[PDB]
């Protein structure tokens, strides 16, 4: 924003899905806008190979993008999240999803809509007895649709 | 010598004349047969004897990308009711510098069978119509 | 020239009319075929002459994911007994954009066989019914 | 429409009336065939007619984990010296809310083959009977 | 319940009883069918009536490592010149505890083929005689 | 719990199984709740091949969780278990399990509920005569259903 | 080429795609001009079995280039150039594009052709809340033909 | 007894007498068969009766890298103009320390087929002549 | 023994003479075989006598890389409707360094197939037609 | 076992086989007790998913060890196990095997018995021509039963 | 060679082929002489398995060795013969080719005659906007027939 | 040899080969005996599984040794190995061989007769205009027969 040159630099994600997963909250990663390629080997009357024509495909999508809210304290809402998926409830696990990107001051400025969320993983950390950094309930999220803007 | 000029199977010409069929994209099967007779004498143990009788042409598949101009394929091979029309094909092998290898024309051809596309969601590639060919002779 | 790319094996769009079958999710099979007869000309080794007889067209299978709307198509098969219909049904090949390479257009339909979706407690996929389809002619 | 429900090939239910053959594990070729006469109207090109000629269901194949409860099967199949009951089946497909997505059932059943457990020191796997199941109408 | 106790297909056990044939290490193919004979009712469409008829076994392949008590087995399979011998054979599936899953017996047996070892230079494997067996039905 | 920032850090495992664990059981690694997805390419009829639609699958299990009990201690009750259980006798086997988390002061909070054990291996560290640290007593538990909670 | 031996300083690339440009695009990843040989066996009357014989194949083309536009600003040119291609569009996706290197001092002196550009992917950088080294908005572009010159 | 003597399949010994052919390296389908008659006994439902009729020995392919030595199996099988001659043969299976395991003989033989090398400019692998054999009956 | 010299199967070299087709570039199936006549001897049981009768050759698929001299095949193919030259062939396997291990010839031949080149947009290879060859007898 | 920390360490390693050991010695390599794994979705009548059964499996053997002797002094021991393997003679060769761990005060407090060892394969380090290491004469020992204890 | 240990050095790279050659020459990193072998389970009579009987076989080519000119400078060689390759011409890209080595004082003393030069692929270094090394326009050249000498 | 410990040390290599061999040598690694296993999983009345039994194999072979000439002199002597072997005559490539491993003090304690050696790598290292080390001549040498002792 500032400058023309900026970078929308580092420490500054949220998200406003419906699932109350707010406060601690760190390294969301993996965001992609998936499109394969198709292949023809094209002939002509020269006979020469026709180079190496390309065409479009069904946007991928499948986006499994890795959520890593660092410690999982009694808040328990993204383990009941996999649960609900786990015997179905699809009025209830099929939530909306938004990530948030702020700029050099705390102000959105671009949102990564996500058309449906899922949450079919959720990890642990290593249990260490004698390490020093902290438990992470990392979560992966796929999609159905790919994401917006 | 000039390093000779060998043969390559990438580079070719694939085309039939008459209706606006055009320029296809995939060959296979072009062969030539015989039909030997097997005479086993009697008295004599160690072969059976091999004498020559006709020739026979099978039939190739041709396969091109399936392009707009595909209602021409129907046209000419829905045209058997009305009287159809052989035209003279060709087949021809090259190398990457455009020059010729061995040319193959088919004195007469005629429509057998039309695999058309098949298509499928999830797989991701380009629909390949197929176009079966009878056969005459080759030409000199 | 603008860049008219071909009937891509993926964009497509599959319908049936009449009885309340919808739109359907996978084709093959979609062909043509004549049957030749082959006399060979006694007097003269070279080829063996190829003659037209008769144009037939082969069944095709339909494939779709198992919805509660299935209850149809398999009314629809046992309709036989008391009379049946053939709905006049489409197939055709797009682009990405939605626009049309080549449309085709079953002239009459009576279905053959409806291969239900296959169980399984382990595999990890989506139950696909098939449904054939007897072909009686292409449209224009 | 609250985003669908469609059908998977993970959640179902397969059962046996009858004598205590309990509920099976899994499915396969559930299929309704529909025979049709083909016959050549030798006034005119273009096709063959199709004609529906009867309605005939194709066999199933069951399979389950050997379990002790595998003495009731071959009760069942040995009971055809002194006659054979006939229980109705069921077949359905489910969404993981245990809901249902298609119901069928079998309005008859008959052993045709039981292929027993295929033991084997090396291969490691549970062992799984199949039971085959001859078939009348679908029941409405 | 105590957590139930499912079948496997490893632990097993199979031998055969009479000439000193010992105990065998891999079965296959046991099974019983029943042949079904399909009549069609003249003025039903719809479907075909499934009367069952008889009840047929179906061999077994025996494999086991070669040892030097298969002169055995070639012994009684040759025997058949001047007199045969039907001893009685089991096969039985057990859990890892020991105990008893299903235990089937065969009533009468009789030699069918015997593929011997396949020799190879190469590969590392072991050999596996393999020894057929008829069926006469299951003990009870 | 202290502070609405915590985090439940690396230093509070405990086991609480039917094999009596003893005052090493230190490293455990591998905790997670799987339950992967499929593909429908379901198109309509505005002849776009649609979103790659998802939907369920089963609970995904067998995530063995490696206890590394530091120290080969003439406590050989691991591999007792692995012994009977290996020999059969799954009356004494199947042994559903519970991990324990606490906070820094040494209270649970998070409780993974297990449901079947196998302790399906067992492996002791290399025994270089030089070296420095301790031997382990690694363990892979296996799993029925999976964790709960 | 202002001396003998003087090559060419990395620091000297920009694009020229018909698409609107970027202040930093600061990275662009490999080109290649690959083409694969064949394989044949022959043998004289002598007996050798020859050197194998290597003819020559289509050029493979399918080149992926993997523009990285150094902070995602408000420009979002480069996801409405994918979001184009996933509905199709070919009039305005079908850009052919030009990689340009300049000298020592900032001139041009090669440029790689690009007969037709695609940008089948636009890949986010890790959100790491803590972290440094800004957020890189990674461009994966596809050809129909090679490059040239 | 002494940790057992297991059998093994890579170790061996194949020959065969008279004419000069040598020692082979690879055997496969040494197999001995009895073609049982199947009687349907028409008033008892349950089985059908399995009655032994006659053994048959089938045709054993073996195989050796092509070396000089071929000129003789050659001229062998070509013997069959002038009266052919049919030497005792031995298959053989062997441990490691080769010591005997289980020493077959084959009566008589006979030559049946000789697929000679297949020989491959690109294919990196030894030549390997197959020389399949009649057979009688084993030794004893 | 000089370390023996065995044979291989990369170094070979294939010809045929009289009609300028030149030096092909791979073999395969050069085989021969014995018919052998079965006559169950009713007396005793326990084996089948076998009886040599006759003595045939398979054909051989000779392949080569396309090249411009394909146009000598196609002028011996077409020969049939004037008359057909049988040149005798060769077919030897050599070592390394290029001495003999086992030069076979055959003694007269006739084309009885030739499927040219699968030309293919995609595929990366080199042409490779086929010329199938007749048999008659080897020579010594 | 001085107390209930007891870590046992891991340089105390010693096996006495049946052939003569050497006084040099270490780097005991990987020694575990491993079991199969048995799938068998199971299916109830409430269309549930079926918690994936885990049954029992054989133990399976061939555990691999990489004993390592320091260098290839004039003993040859190892060398002629190997070497009479390769030739049969299992009156000696198959020999049984006896893995101590001993106690932070060298005595023998927990043993690896072996049913059957093999010897299958020697192998010697590499020969740099100034290098500071020494020579390492590993052998790879397999069993037919696993261990025990 | 002045001395009674030589053993060359790394610097002493040169090449003359009839394509121009350029000043500085960072690398050429691949020279192989590959000939590959059989197996031959052999059977004498008294029951071993015999030796593994090993064979002759071609001196299988395909030995690109990559070559990088340090620096994409003005001179456009490289690409000039990479595309005739591509458009055939043969009688001009089928070139013969020269490897020359020289002593500690630079002098020829081996040389590694090639036999059929291609140019298969000409890659280009990353782009990147702040680095220091240079440009490497890396060559792979293919061969017909293997080194010589 | 001389105390009870011998370390028994990496620098002591040489061998005698028939053709000529070197003064200077620069590598040897990777020499082993090899014999793979069988697995029949055995099964008695009981039904267990118990136990697999293993059974003994061929004396598996081609085992590379990697010989590295410390560099390419004028002394072609390697590439004239396996330029003759390219073109056959076994009376001159089928070559004998033997590695020698030294005492302590150099003197010859142990050594690995090589019972048919056959040579099919003369592999070379790489050129880099300014690099420090030599060039190295890596050869790869194959076998028929095991090596012994």
């Amino acid at each position: 924003m500032s400058l023309p040159k900026p970078e929308d630099v580092l420490v500054a994600p949220n998200f406003g899905i419906q699932i109350d997963g707010v406060m601690v909250e760190y390294l969301n990663s993996v965001s992609n806008l998936q499109i394969e390629q198709d292949v023809i080997r094209y002939q002509q009357n020269q006979g020469t190979t026709g180079r190496n024509n390309v065409t479009l495909m069904p946007g991928v999508a499948k986006d499994g993008s890795v959520q890593v809210e660092r410690g999982m304290s009694q808040s328990s809402v993204f383990t009941q999240w996999i649960n609900d998926s786990m015997a179905g409830r699809m009025a209830t696990a099929r939530k909306n999803a938004t990530i948030i990107v702020m700029d050099y001051e705390d102000n959105p400025v671009k949102r990564w809509n996500l058309r449906n969320a899922w949450c079919s993983k959720v990890v642990a950390g290593t249990l260490k007895a004698g390490d020093t950094n902290a438990l992470t309930e990392t979560i992966t999220i796929v999609f159905e649709e790919l994401v917006v803007e | 010598m000039t390093r000779k000029d060998p043969g390559s199977s990438i580079w070719f010409s694939l085309a039939i004349d008459g209706e606006s069929l055009g320029y296809f994209n995939g060959c296979e099967g072009l062969s030539t047969q015989v039909e030997v007779e097997q005479r086993q004498e009697g008295g004599n143990n160690g072969f059976v004897w091999q004498l020559p009788t006709r020739v026979t042409y099978s039939n190739i598949r041709l396969t091109r990308p399936l392009t707009p101009d595909t209602a021409k394929v129907a046209k000419w091979i829905s045209s058997v009711q009305t009287g159809i029309q052989r035209p003279t094909a060709q087949i021809s092998a090259l190398r990457a510098d455009g020059s010729l290898v061995a040319r193959w024309g088919l004195i007469d051809v005629l429509p057998v069978s039309w695999q058309g596309p098949s298509l499928d969601p999830g797989s991701a590639s380009v629909a390949n119509e197929v176009l079966e060919i009878a056969h005459h002779g080759f030409t000199d």
